[PDB]
């Protein structure tokens, strides 16, 4: 309750010292052998909303990932065994983007490169508004898929970086599934990017450990 | 000459209300709210019905008494906790 | 129940819509004025 | 007569906000000229001329959630309207280049002065005048 936010000299060094790789021992094998099974039960029922999932893609909706634990794995089955498979064995192959949010390194400009080789026929904007007029002609048919983990990654939740996602799911022939791991993540988005990015949210908590994220930021500075 | 006389039919409707003004008077700086308060109610009720120069205290004079008191708690509160208490007994 | 809870939270499409009386409901309903109707 | 009574000079329901919309501005300027001290004072049940100060996210969703008229929570449609209000620039925060709104040290403050949320709260029936 808010009432509860109204009502509110030790060091580490009094802690026992752990080494960089003392620490990645404990945490490896007790995120295999703790909890193993019943995530992997949840799992695999969830798996049962991909036609689901994929019915909503057709339709125009981004597929929003949200909830405590890792969502990269996920975000890998979906498209990967199941979603660019069956277009292309039901539209009659379909090139899938992958995007890492939890690289500090990761720039905007390389990744519109890729976009622009892989849809566009041979100052962002500019280039995507030639976009949106080209493919309003074309036919609605799903070319690209485009998956963004970490929309609140450090670099990603940059406002420019956000403005160039949110422009491309105005394209129907785009595919967009993105996931967050931030509480206040809806804030990062108005009307303006809420209406073009076109969300349906699916709360996906699963408490899968983020090993690949801890890689990016070193646990000694704590 | 009148000294009206009481029959337990509304002791839902008062206890009740006693109840719900000791409540909301747990954690605010309010009226010492006891037992001799509730005593008011009753007493207020009689003069109610002494003025009818009835011989019975009624439901209505009860009504008028139990108004009567709730409000004077109510409006000796701080203005933040006063609108919200406003509603609380609006059933009163 | 676990099966309706997490498809309830999970927001699936798969859990039933409880504007029709329940199909459980409905047969004791049946049933218990079929054993006295004949 | 009336070309000379009035400048003129004037460019020309001043803002049209929803429901969650109006009690988040009218949330803020408390945190904006309020002490952190009478926090609990007031709003717990147990300067006009100043320019405002900084206060922090986790203050405005508190006593937000404290006047909104059976408690509110922040769903998505309470955030996307306070991110609007920052589009809209009814709401400053603390830097200029490279916004990152989850970075922890960005701060916030009001950018709406007295008069407007005057007539706010008007429209809302909520009595601020009687908190200062």
């Amino acid at each position: 309750t808010f009432e509860g936010y109204f009502d509110q000299r030790h060091t580490m060094s009094m802690a026992p010292d752990v080494t960089r790789e003392e620490f990645s021992l404990v945490s490896n094998f007790f995120n295999e052998n703790f909890q193993k099974r019943p995530r992997q039960k949840l799992f695999e029922i969830q798996k049962k909303m991909f036609p689901q999932y994929w019915f909503e893609l057709t339709q125009g909706f981004s597929l929003l990932f949200y909830g405590v634990g890792s969502k990269r794995n996920f975000l890998e089955e979906f498209a990967i065994d199941y979603l660019s498979p069956k277009i292309a064995y039901s539209q009659l192959s379909i090139p899938c983007l992958i995007l890492n949010g939890y690289n500090p390194s990761c720039n905007y400009r390389d990744v519109f490169k890729e976009i622009t080789d892989l849809l566009v026929p041979a100052h962002v904007i500019l280039q995507i508004q030639k976009m949106i007029d080209f493919y309003k002609n074309q036919p609605l048919d799903i070319k690209l898929i485009l998956v963004v983990h970490n929309l609140d990654g450090p670099s990603i939740r940059k406002n420019t970086f956000q403005t160039m996602l949110s422009f491309l799911s105005v394209i129907r022939q785009i595919a967009i599934v993105a996931s967050t791991d931030h509480i206040y993540a809806p804030l990062l988005w108005d009307n303006m990017k809420a209406q073009n990015y076109n969300f349906v949210f699916h709360d996906i908590s699963n408490f899968e450990p983020s090993t690949v994220e801890s890689t990016f930021q070193d646990v000694m500075k704590m | 000459k009148i000294y009206p006389k009481l029959h337990q039919m509304d002791m839902d409707k008062v206890s009740r209300v006693y109840a719900d003004l000791r409540r909301e008077s747990i954690s605010t700086g309010s009226f010492p709210i006891t037992v001799r308060h509730l005593e008011s109610i009753l007493r207020i009720a009689e003069s109610f019905a002494k003025m009818r120069l009835s011989e019975f205290v009624s439901s209505y004079d009860l009504d008028r008494a139990i108004k009567v008191v709730v409000d004077s708690f109510v409006d000796a509160q701080k203005v933040s906790v006063r609108r919200q208490l406003r509603r609380s007994f609006a059933i009163y | 129940r676990y099966d309706e809870i997490i498809f309830r939270k999970l927001g699936s499409m798969l859990q039933t819509t409880n504007i029709l009386v329940t199909d459980d409901q409905y047969n004791i309903w049946k049933k218990r004025i079929e054993m006295d109707l004949a | 007569i009336k070309l000379f009574l009035s400048t003129d000079d004037n460019l020309s329901q001043t803002y049209d906000l929803s429901i969650i919309s109006k009690y988040l501005l009218i949330a803020s300027y408390i945190c904006s000229y309020l002490e952190p001290r009478y926090d609990a004072s007031i709003f717990s049940r147990k300067p006009r001329y100043l320019q405002p100060s900084l206060f922090a996210i986790e203050r405005l969703l508190a006593i937000f959630q404290a006047i909104f008229p059976s408690l509110m929570k922040a769903n998505i449609e309470v955030f996307q309207n306070l991110s609007e209000l920052h589009t809209l620039k009814l709401i400053a925060t603390t830097m200029n280049k490279n916004i990152d709104y989850l970075s922890p040290k960005v701060r916030w403050k009001v950018n709406v002065p007295w008069e407007i949320i005057k007539e706010i709260s008007e429209s809302v029936h909520f009595n601020i005048s009687d908190y200062f």
